[PDB]
């Protein structure tokens, strides 16, 4: 199937306290790999999933420092939009940024991407075209002339069809057994009693991976999902994620509804009941 | 940006008294970044608490993830204490082992 | 491997 590798960067002001706060979080699909913190005692890029010992020192010291050096650029940044803002020097202020590519089951690109953003707003983003920006506002169209004339596109254009596409492929393939596996939830229901005779059934589904999955519903056969209760899939801490939904049904009613799970792991989906 | 933090706090398997298990208590939804996060055994803090899975959403809200492992006791009770500025008063949740 | 990001 797809595969992806995305990083998540933030810088954080933080006025009065000192230096902002610098942080990179990669992942290859849903599996956190790799991690560096400007707050750690030792600030270096460290593995974040045990098939990363297969990287060597080499590996290490030079994602540092390319780590360090986005530090003291986004230091700058912060300080550039305070003035493309208008902004007192005296409040804290957040850069995100989302950067990565995806490769079909063949290896070969799907898609590239990059978007940042500016106290929680859309600022300036790469098209699906790979060689236009789009702009937010009037402070990012000055950010998008600066990029257009050092023809920054173009060099991003190289590390997403390269060096994103190769290193994800070998990333994939030294963890394999990690990131290709497939863990089947298992799924269970709880009763709970609630006023005017009604209950609330849940449907729980634990232990699974990837994390695409799909909880419903059934009465006659009608899935409900307008009167459904949910949470987003969320990780459960070893690598693995979980979710449950729920529905308020007429007590003496619960045997009507049904539960059911799909899941890559699931050759034929889960039928539960309480 | 300001949003309120959504905090979920559950174990990765069903309890079961004297089995190891991990307490997770993910923090989503949220802005600032700033957020301080404390798991609580018997209303003392837990020292021993990892962080991760950090990412954010499409609107670009923060979503951290603070684990520990632990082993579930029928006297034993938890709960995540989260101190954000959109919030007066800390937030803390209690794990409902009946949920 | 990340990238080597340009400024703002």
């Amino acid at each position: 199937g797809p595969h992806s590798l995305r990083y998540f960067v933030t810088a954080v002001s933080r006025p009065g306290l000192g230096e902002p706060r610098y942080m990179e979080v990669g992942y290859v699909d849903d599996t956190e790999f790799v991690r560096f913190d400007s707050d750690a005692e030792n600030p270096r890029y460290e593995p974040r999933a045990r098939w990363m010992e297969q990287e060597g020192p080499e590996y290490w010291e030079r994602e540092t420092q390319k780590a360090k050096g986005n530090e003291q650029s986004f230091r700058v940044d912060l300080r550039t939009l305070l003035g493309y803002y208008n902004q007192s020097k005296g409040g804290s202020h957040t850069i995100q940024v989302i950067s990565g590519c995806e490769v079909g089951s063949d290896g070969r690109l799907l898609r590239g991407y990059q978007q940042y953003a500016y106290d929680g707003c859309d600022y300036i983003a790469l098209n699906e075209d790979l060689k236009t920006w789009t702009a937010a506002d009037m402070a990012a169209l000055i950010t998008k002339h600066k990029w257009e004339q050092a023809g920054e596109a173009e060099r991003l254009r190289a590390y997403l069809e390269g060096t994103c596409v190769e290193w994800l492929r070998r990333y994939l393939k030294n963890g394999n057994a990690t990131l290709l596996r497939t863990d089947s939830p298992k799924a269970h229901v709880t009763h709970h009693s609630r006023p005017e005779d009604k209950v609330t059934l849940r449907c729980w589904a634990l232990g699974f991976y990837p994390a695409d999955i799909t909880l419903t519903w059934q009465l006659n056969g009608e899935e409900l999902i307008q009167d459904m209760e949910l949470v987003e899939t969320r990780p459960a801490g070893d690598g693995t994620f979980q979710k449950w939904a729920s529905v308020v049904v007429p007590l003496g009613k619960e045997q009507y509804y049904t539960c059911h799970v799909y899941h890559q792991g699931l050759p034929e989906p889960l039928t539960l009941r309480w | 940006i300001q949003k309120t933090p959504q905090i979920q706090v559950y174990s990765r398997h069903p309890p079961e008294n004297g089995k190891p298990n991990i307490l997770n208590c993910y923090v989503t939804q949220f802005h600032p970044p700033h957020i301080e996060i404390q798991m609580l055994k018997n209303g003392k803090k837990i020292p021993k608490v990892e962080m991760s899975d950090m990412s954010f959403s499409k609107d670009w809200s923060f979503y951290i993830l603070a684990h520990t492992e632990f082993t579930p006791t029928e006297t034993d009770t938890y709960a995540c204490r989260v101190k954000h500025d959109s919030m007066a008063e800390p937030k803390t949740v209690y794990w409902d082992r009946d949920m | 491997r990340g990238y080597v990001y340009q400024g703002l």
